[PDB]
């Protein structure tokens, strides 16, 4: 029996996940606060709301947490970086091994460790023997040389450095970084679409997250500077009322289609938090739609940039992609299928005791943070 | 900053 507990940390919600070997054990998203656009301003505030998670995950086992933590974070400064690692062996072949293949990917992890920054993902992408033979998997063969490229994802030691020494601060337990963008993807693409082309956009709060993969690795990594908080803020701006008004009319009458919404007044409060106020469920979607709209616009232009390195088409993630009918606008915008990725919508068997995560688009980094 | 509605010529449903 094995336990895992994987954390994602968004900037509006940090995600909770314990799995034992599959079954979900305990699960949690609580409000996140400290960090500002990616950066922790206020770590005393950060570290209580890690553990206001960690101790309702417990609260829901009842019993100490006794795992491996994976935990994720989302950053702008994630970026995709290659290296090559050769072997030769002289004049004589020998077998390529696990040892072998095991130490290059080691040196591998040491070489990207470099210019001010270090990898979390590491991805094996091609492999040549000898200088001419091209194979999928090296293990067993035998050659006088070997060169394997790698592509990794890596991040500014800067920013590592402030997740690491926070967290272990106050997860009282061993545990690895990853990329949230990159868990999301790992949580939510088909070993088809990861092969022959997809594109991943992330819909998270600060801004949205742009991953592509082909071949099975990710070959390019970018984001739009527009998210989940600009809409928010449109609807605060538009409605003259609180962020956290906004939110809620959104959450609970948004919708990304505005044009054929029937008439439905709908209830806010003012910014004095008494004053009541009436708008419409149409004024309040067209509102969202033109944001949309502009993420899903900027988001083409890296979309472009791939489709000359997409079968798979667009798979929305992240909180924004639960908003009714997001996945019509995109398709009208990026002209290509568009889906709902949820860790359900893999290509994985089920988890006992997931429903209520397993479909949840904000749960995919959770979820991929453990099935890498 | 201007909310996407203004900037998409959007207001005249509000
Ligand atoms: N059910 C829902 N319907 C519509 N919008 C939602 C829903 N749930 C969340 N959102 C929106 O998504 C945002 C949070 O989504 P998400 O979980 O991706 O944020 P996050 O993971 O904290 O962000 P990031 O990954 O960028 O750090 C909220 O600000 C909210 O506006």
């Amino acid at each position: 029996t094995v336990f895992y507990t994987s954390i994602d940390i968004g900037s509006r919600y940090i995600k909770g996940l314990v799995l034992g070997k599959w079954e979900a054990l305990a699960f949690s998203s609580v409000k996140s606060r400290g960090l500002d656009e990616g950066e922790i301003k206020d770590a005393i505030a950060f570290k209580e709301s890690v553990n206001t998670l960690l101790k309702e995950l417990e609260e829901q086992l009842q019993k100490s947490l006794r795992s491996d933590f994976v935990i994720s974070f989302s950053s702008v400064s994630f970026e995709r970086e290659d290296t090559v690692i050769e072997r030769d062996f002289g004049e004589e072949k020998r077998s390529i091994t696990l040892d072998i293949l095991s130490e290059m990917q080691s040196e591998a992890l040491e070489k990207l460790k470099e210019n001010g920054k270090t990898p979390l993902h590491i991805f094996s992408k091609r492999y040549l023997l000898d200088d001419e033979r091209i194979v999928f998997n090296p293990l067993d063969m035998k050659a006088s040389k070997i060169a394997i490229e790698y592509t990794s994802i890596v991040v500014p030691l800067k920013v590592y450095e402030m997740f690491y020494n926070f967290l272990q601060d106050t997860v009282k337990s061993p545990f690895q970084l990853k990329s949230s963008l990159v868990s999301t993807a790992e949580g939510v693409l088909t070993t088809p679409e990861k092969d022959r082309g997809v594109v991943v956009v992330n819909l998270g709060y600060n801004f949205t997250g742009l991953i592509a993969y082909k071949n099975g690795v990710p070959i390019k990594i970018s984001y739009v500077p527009v998210g989940m908080k600009h809409v928010i803020k449109d609807v605060s701006a538009v409605l003259d009322t609180s962020f956290e008004e906004s939110e809620r009319l959104i959450i609970t009458h948004g919708n990304a289609v505005y044009n054929d919404l029937k008439e439905e007044e709908i209830q806010y409060r003012g910014l004095d938090g008494n004053t009541i106020k009436t708008t419409t469920a149409k004024k309040l979607s067209v509102i969202i739609h033109a944001r949309l709209r502009e993420i899903m616009s900027k988001s083409k232009k890296f979309f472009r940039e791939v489709e000359a390195k997409i079968p798979g088409g667009v798979v929305l993630t992240g909180g924004g992609a639960k908003i009714p009918r997001i996945n019509e606008l995109a398709t009208e915008v990026f002209k290509s299928p568009v889906r709902t990725g949820c860790y359900a919508n893999s290509d994985r068997p089920s988890i006992i005791n997931a429903d209520e995560v397993a479909n949840d688009p904000s749960f995919a980094a959770a979820f991929g943070n453990v099935f890498a | 900053d201007i909310p996407a509605i203004y900037r998409y010529g959007l207001e005249g449903l509000l």
